DNA sequence: CGTAGGCACGTCTGCTCGGCTCGAGTGTTCGATCGCGACTGAGGA
């Protein structure tokens, strides 16, 4: 997108607030961004690319929760995923956990989804190759436009 | 009756013209001076006050935006014919489980 | 070279830890106890693993790594302090990986763990089947990991399928328990109309689709085309797919592997494919030099079927002899450097022709002797010693 | 965990902006005592106190979306936050029509495409009143 | 008095059915040239 450098107004400063306090910078350079020329295609609603991105995003989140688990048989809880993705029906989450995990009801690891012993958890570069950040931006543009149209 | 170079060149020139108008307006440091039915919706509501009373409230909505969103739910709820249904499903599951236990008793 | 050496004896272990390699009859703790063939294969495997690191982390970041090492060394090289700073001129593995992680933000520790610390190459056996109903291509890739030189690959794997709609790349995840990989296939509407089939590069060509199957759109398959692993591939295509891959591919390693795989199919369509490769300038010359020997082997295998003259003789008289005299060779002008190499390699392959009696024919031996007699080199600006030496060969 | 930082723009009167700018570019902690910000529980009202002199403030919504972009080499820029609010110092009142840059003035009125068919919340309240009721009578009306 | 054998939820398992997307495959329409006969001015008998 074509950008155009303008000097800042003489009255405006930039306040960065966090939990601890306010911080102030001056700004001197501000660009105006023209009409964008899109290089990535935003998917449509209920598209095949849309549902593929939703499934791959849920799978990447599940793999990264398994990597974060400290238990020697890696184990996660279902309501962590239900807190992250609350619009998802639990059939889809159980579909993602069906391969790569199993539910232990009794004994040790009870009410946990332990990782299968034959399953090799993917490395960091494979998980990065699953979903790209630009696909997430295209999905966020689609669902925001879905809301505005709705 | 051109169907080829005319359309392509026309599109190209309109593209250069718009690109060049946008560049100029945006980079300008010039200061800019600060500058169907025609039908409303009316609703009558019947409620009971403390002790004993039956007051009725007639409320008129003149906002056509509020109208559209209001009516669309009724028309949907009119075609929509639930916590009660979930309770009914729970009762059904209890009955089915009792029947299964009776079947187990019959088998043993 | 390295897959032959590592399957022959054990494997080359870059970066051992101090024995770490006990499969081989010398100690790898010191350079002066290494076998010389091991030293040669060590340098060879080191530069191929560096090409793999360039494949994971792009070439400009790789040159930035090398420039950072050189710049640390040249700031170190001007100090006078006795090695307070002169040891920045010495590189290590941990320092090299740390500089890579500094310039790129990715670390290569799985790739380092697989191809450096582990000492093995991988073997791929592939076979496909086209499902016409669901329009999919079911690949079947199995590894031989129980041979003495081999190891098991669990990473991703690129495969390139040339169908009628073009060339498509697919990434396959080859875990330990994996065997069947279903990839999707495109249309076959470039057989409905005669349109040109688009290639791996941007161009497109006219293909003779009479040899292709009617139900499958796919023309050829290549497992790991970019040589992104240290591998030996054994793919089972059909012979027309090998001939299409020899003719219309825009990759020299795929043309070479199709030449290497056409020796098992001595059909006359393969003879036509190799002869069309031999006649074709704008093919890479080392592919035509291989097609000479492949054509000689195929010609030896289809005796009592061969129709006309011996192989490559009419082609030699068409390319390198006079128009008015077929058995007199043209006077030597070696200024093209690709028909020079092809001219000096074609009788060497032509002499491997054999008759039904297992004796070289007296039509090819007489042709080679007439190539020797009528040799005139008083007119080119180049010497004749290699061409005459190849005539003796 | 990590919480995304919340950056906004502070607009001051021009003499007070010059004193605050001089104190910022000086860099001492003397500025910390001089400049304070008190945000009222309205959420859209405040005091900015420059040199202990109170100024009345309003937190307004900006028509465009700005993004802070940091850099280390001035060739690649990383987005750090989204700015949409400004605490100008001196509902419909809390919406700013103009943009910060000079070319963007009256952007909301002129350079913004408007598509139309609070209101949703009012409809939800009406539905709740209908539920708490017993009998509901409705008619699309005419002039009356 | 204690003490082991039957009733509610929660979450997962598995199969069935209906709906939606999406691309391959096939038939249909319409401008874009190709060729034929003809129109119509034109320099030599």
């Amino acid at each position: 997108a074509p950008i155009y450098l303008h000097k800042m107004p003489e009255t405006d400063f930039l306040i960065i607030r966090t939990r601890q306090g306010y911080y102030i910078r001056e700004l001197v350079d501000i660009f105006v961004v023209g009409q964008q020329c899109p290089l990535f295609e935003v998917p449509g609603p209920n598209s095949k690319r849309a549902n593929t991105h939703i499934r791959d995003f849920l799978q990447v989140f599940i793999y990264r929760l398994f990597w974060k688990s400290k238990d020697r048989p890696r184990r996660i809880r279902m309501e962590d995923i239900k807190k992250a993705f609350p619009s998802h029906s639990e059939s889809s989450i159980r579909k993602r956990l069906k391969l790569c995990a199993d539910f232990k009801r009794t004994g040790m690891d009870s009410n946990w989804w332990v990782l299968k012993s034959d399953f090799r958890l993917p490395t960091e570069e494979e998980i990065r190759a699953m979903v790209s950040p630009e696909q997430c931006c295209a999905y966020y543009s689609m669902i925001a436009a879905e809301q505005r149209l709705k | 009756r051109f169907s080829v170079a005319e359309h392509q060149e026309r599109y190209k020139e309109e593209c250069q013209r718009i690109f060049d108008l946008q560049n100029k307006v945006l980079s300008s440091t010039e200061v800019l001076s600060t500058d169907a039915t025609g039908r409303c919706l009316k609703i009558y509501r019947t409620f009971r006050d403390e002790e004993g009373k039956e007051y009725v409230r007639c409320e008129t909505v003149r906002k056509p935006a509020v109208i559209d969103a209001y009516v669309r739910i009724r028309t949907t709820k009119d075609e929509e014919f639930h916590r009660e249904e979930m309770r009914k499903e729970r009762r059904r599951i209890q009955e089915q489980l009792r029947r299964l236990k009776r079947n187990q008793e019959k088998e043993k | 070279k390295i897959v032959a050496y590592e399957l022959k004896t054990g494997g080359v272990l870059l970066h051992p830890i101090f024995n770490p390699a006990s499969h081989l009859h010398f100690s790898i703790k010191h350079p002066h106890t290494l076998s010389w063939e091991y030293y040669s294969m060590f340098q060879c495997k080191a530069h191929l693993v560096m090409r793999l690191i360039e494949n994971r982390i792009s070439m400009e970041f790789m040159l930035q790594v090398f420039n950072k090492l050189l710049s640390l060394a040249s700031t170190a090289s001007s100090q006078k302090f006795q090695s307070h700073m002169w040891s920045q001129m010495l590189v290590s593995t941990s320092g090299f990986l740390k500089s890579i992680s500094n310039v790129s933000g990715k670390d290569i520790q799985p790739l380092i763990k697989q191809w450096v610390d582990q000492s093995g190459v991988v073997k791929f056996y592939g076979s496909f089947a086209f499902n016409r109903k669901r329009n999919v291509l079911e690949l079947e890739i199995k590894q031989d990991y129980t041979s003495p030189g081999t190891q098991k690959y669990v990473g991703p794997l690129k495969v390139t399928v040339q169908e009628l709609d073009g060339s498509f790349n697919h990434t396959l995840q080859i875990e330990e328990n994996s065997l069947k990989h279903d990839i999707p296939c495109h249309s076959k509407s470039r057989r409905n109309k005669k349109k040109k089939i688009p290639l791996m590069n941007g161009e497109e060509v006219d293909m003779d689709l009479s040899a292709m199957d009617a139900d499958s759109p796919l023309l050829w398959i290549r497992i790991d085309p970019d040589m992104s692993v240290l591998r030996k591939v054994e793919f089972e295509q059909a012979d027309f797919m090998w001939q299409y891959q020899l003719r219309y591919e825009r990759d020299v390693v795929a043309q070479q592997e199709s030449i290497l795989a056409l020796e098992k199919f001595p059909t006359p369509a393969s003879r036509l494919a190799l002869t069309d490769i031999l006649e074709q300038e704008q093919c890479f010359y080392r592919v035509r030099m291989s097609a000479c020997f492949c054509l000689a082997k195929i010609a030896n295998s289809m005796v009592s079927t061969w129709t006309g003259p011996p192989a490559m003789k009419s082609l030699f008289t068409r390319m390198f002899c006079c128009k008015s005299c077929p058995n007199i060779v043209k006077t030597n002008n070696f200024m093209s450097f690709q028909s020079y190499f092809l001219q000096k390699t074609m009788p060497v392959a032509m002499a491997l022709l054999r008759d039904v009696h297992n004796l070289c024919p007296k039509e090819v031996l007489t042709f080679i002797l007439d190539l020797i007699k009528y040799n005139d080199n008083r007119k080119n600006k180049f010497s004749d010693n290699y061409y005459r030496a190849e005539m003796i060969d | 965990p990590h919480e995304l930082e919340s950056q906004f723009i502070l607009r001051l009167p021009p003499e007070y902006a010059s004193t605050v700018r001089r104190a910022v570019q000086s860099g001492h902690v003397n500025l910390k005592d001089r400049l304070t910000i008190e945000l009222h529980p309205d959420g859209r009202h405040g005091i900015v106190r420059v040199d202990r002199v109170p100024l009345a403030s309003k937190l307004v919504d900006l028509p465009c979306v700005m993004e802070s972009l940091k850099t280390i080499d001035k060739k690649t820029f990383y987005k750090t936050a989204d700015i949409c609010q400004m605490l100008v110092s001196t509902e419909k009142k809390f919406i700013w029509n103009h943009g910060i840059t000079l070319p963007l003035k009256n952007v909301r009125k002129r350079r913004f495409r408007k598509t139309a068919k609070d209101v949703e919340k009012e409809v939800k309240r009406l539905l709740s009143t209908d539920a708490e009721a017993v009998s509901t009578r409705w008619e699309i009306i005419a002039e009356d």
